[PDB]
């Protein structure tokens, strides 16, 4: 019954100071795009950055089994976008928030479904 | 002086014409830095001005299209590069990446090893390399063709790439082969590119374009390595970063270049022609697999 945890690892090492996952992939890009979170190609608008997606998904960068029966990585070989305030710790951003299933902004940073 | 301008600078045909003797490379703003836009990788940068000069030439660009990209990791175990060319490439485009060192990639298929360790049964229509021996540093002596992974190279150019497919393979002053330039001389067209944010580097990445899958040409490596050199002697090159700020016409067209499959008897001067232009793709279209050779040991006893 045990396997580990590392999001709340990493959430929790954040929380006492520790410095976010570096060497995120930042995209050149227009900053014109449609501001979704995901995408097959960078997409920022003026509020956001574009990643490689590979390089700002927790289990891809250390190098652990993904939280999926199947392992899928959904950041994996797309791009997310992260908004500029945000984009000095990419990792956290993508674990803490969610894109809703509509629209396919982030809930809280574009989605204006409610 | 509108080079600054552009993503970086081609070795002018004059150069190439020449029959310069090897001298060493001494570059005015040696080891001098771009101003890079804030946060973004060198890696980044140069891959961006390496695929905008690709813009510029008659690539085919099939749907389907096959990637490969050999020294695609860092000491940061992150994949900028590909990035770059996934960003690139039409989306589905099919990517493989591989370096000596693990790293996590975006692209569809990675395999981690020496490269020549790497095989697979398909063509392919673009080849990507920026492998560098570390050891290249330790110059000893004559600044002679190098071997390693540019013999693999050269073979895997010969035995995988699609007729009318297309390379860019990185070197530098020392590092270099002979048989890579008179490969060259396989494509319709080739050129030595330098970038504009690495414009103080003798890096440079040797690009064939169209494989033609025979000589056009016969060149000397020696020679126009010794030509290369002399170029960026006395060419300087400022360093620029201009051309990463306007991306609006950044991705690879798709130009669905036809692929056909046709035996090495089929192929006349009008066939020529089109891979000349940018219009055909010669190769299997079957499904795309690799592997990796796996060296098997028992160290107990
Ligand atoms: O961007 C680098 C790229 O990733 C790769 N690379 C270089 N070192 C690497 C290591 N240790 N690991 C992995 N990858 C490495 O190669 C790219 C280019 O690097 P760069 O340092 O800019 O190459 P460069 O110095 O131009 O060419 P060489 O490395 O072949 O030269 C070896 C040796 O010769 C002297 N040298 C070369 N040049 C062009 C010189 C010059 O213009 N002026 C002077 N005074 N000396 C020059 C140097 O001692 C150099 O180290
Ligand atoms: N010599 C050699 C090789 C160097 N590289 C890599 O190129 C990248 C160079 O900047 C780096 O990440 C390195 O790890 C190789 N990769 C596979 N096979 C090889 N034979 C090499
Ligand atoms: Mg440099
Ligand atoms: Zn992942
Ligand atoms: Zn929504």
């Amino acid at each position: 019954a045990f396997a580990v945890d590392a999001a709340k690892a990493y959430k929790d090492y954040l929380a006492s100071g520790g410095q976010p996952i570096t060497n995120c992939v930042k995209m050149l890009c227009t900053h014109t795009g449609t501001g979704q979170a995901i995408t097959v190609t960078p997409e920022a608008n003026m509020d956001q950055e574009s990643f490689g997606g590979a390089s700002c998904c927790l289990y891809c960068r250390c190098h652990i089994d993904h939280p999926n029966p199947k392992g899928f990585c959904d950041l994996k070989g797309k791009y997310v976008q992260i908004p500029t305030t945000c984009a000095n710790d990419p990792v956290g951003f993508t674990l803490k928030n969610t894109v809703c299933t509509v629209c396919g902004m982030w809930k809280g940073y574009g989605c204006s479904c409610d | 002086s509108s080079q600054a301008w552009q993503p970086g600078v081609a070795m002018p045909n004059l150069y190439k014409m020449q029959r310069m003797l090897l001298e060493k490379c001494d570059l005015q703003n040696y080891g001098d830095s771009a101003t890079l836009p804030k946060g973004i990788m060198m890696n980044v940068a140069k891959y961006t001005q390496l695929c905008q000069y690709l813009n510029t030439l008659t690539l085919a660009v099939p749907y389907n299209m096959r990637v490969i990209h050999f020294g695609a990791g860092s000491d940061k175990g992150v994949a900028p590069g590909t990035a770059v060319l996934r960003q690139w490439l039409p989306t589905g485009t099919l990517l493989v990446d591989s370096d000596l060192n693990d790293f996590v990639s975006d692209a569809d298929s990675t395999l981690i090893g020496d490269c020549a360790t790497v095989h697979t049964a398909n063509k392919w229509d673009l080849i990507i390399s920026d492998m560098y021996d570390p050891k290249t540093k330790n110059v000893t002596k004559e600044n002679d063709s190098k071997e390693g992974f540019f013999t693999y190279i050269c073979g895997f150019i010969q035995q995988k790439l699609a007729l009318g497919g297309s390379v860019a393979i990185k070197i530098t002053e020392h590092s270099w082969n002979a048989d890579l330039y008179k490969l060259m001389g396989h494509f319709a067209w080739w050129t030595a590119f330098v970038t504009n944010v690495n414009a103080s580097s003798s890096e440079a990445f040797l690009i064939g374009c169209n494989y033609l899958g025979k000589p056009r040409e016969q060149i000397d490596g020696y020679v126009m390595h010794a030509n290369y050199i002399f170029w960026r002697n006395t060419n300087p090159i400022q360093l620029s970063s201009y051309s990463l700020f306007d991306m609006s016409k950044f991705p690879l067209k798709l130009r669905g270049t036809a692929v056909m499959s046709l035996k090495e008897g089929q192929i006349n001067d009008m066939i020529l022609s089109l891979l000349s232009k940018g219009r055909l793709i010669i190769r299997e279209n079957n499904r795309v697999v690799i592997s990796s050779d796996v060296l098997v040991n028992n160290e107990n006893l």
